[PDB]
């Protein structure tokens, strides 16, 4: 998987509340499954196949969760972030 | 204070879908997302996950809890 | 191709969801999000909205409705 080699994310910045520093991208067995934008620094919770997963972000987009077997959700800094 | 929650939905269904989530209480945005534009991005206060899944299953069709993530402010 | 319309309307409880729903539901609109320190704005973002229409609809659903920008 080259993330600096995945197509960016169809997004929609909520104008009331800041710009989100990351792209995520989901795979099932190296097969992009889903995407979408999260925060630096931060936490979510994500469906990942079966499993509600709790994400943490570092300050660099990297993104660390207990993500079950042929799955991975992994983050990058979106254009000039 | 505020949460960004993504669906996605089987979705005219997508103006059927965006219409019952923009009317919830507490929205500030509703965004169709995706390629397909098969996804709804929603962000306000006070806006119960669990209710509005209820609401599109019973509305619309197919609906899926994708992310839900507090506002960094 | 691609539109972003801002709309003032006046919004007296559950205007907002009244509002949001008329314009979440317009054809075209990708993107309803209320702007302003009042949430009393209305950023529409899609492709082939009519702003017309959608100010008429508005002005009979809602209440008073001002166009403030159209951009392409």
């Amino acid at each position: 998987i080259d993330l600096s080699r995945e197509r960016d994310p169809n997004f929609f910045d909520n104008p009331g509340i800041p710009v989100p520093e990351c792209f995520w991208f989901m795979f099932k067995n190296n097969v992009r499954q889903d995407d979408g934008t999260c925060y630096s620094s931060w936490k979510m919770d994500m469906k990942v196949g079966p499993n509600w997963v709790h994400i943490k972000s570092d300050d660099n987009c990297n993104l660390s969760g207990d993500f079950p077997p042929g799955w991975i959700v992994l983050g990058k800094k979106r254009p000039g972030f | 204070l505020k949460q960004k929650i993504v669906i996605k939905v089987a979705m005219n269904c997508r103006s059927k879908a965006m219409a019952l989530v923009a009317s919830t209480g507490g929205v500030d945005s509703v965004a169709l997302v995706g390629d397909l534009r098969d996804k709804i991005e929603v962000v306000g206060y006070g806006i119960d996950p669990i209710k509005l899944i209820s609401a599109l299953r019973k509305k619309v069709g197919d609906a899926e809890l994708l992310q839900v993530e507090q506002a960094k402010e």
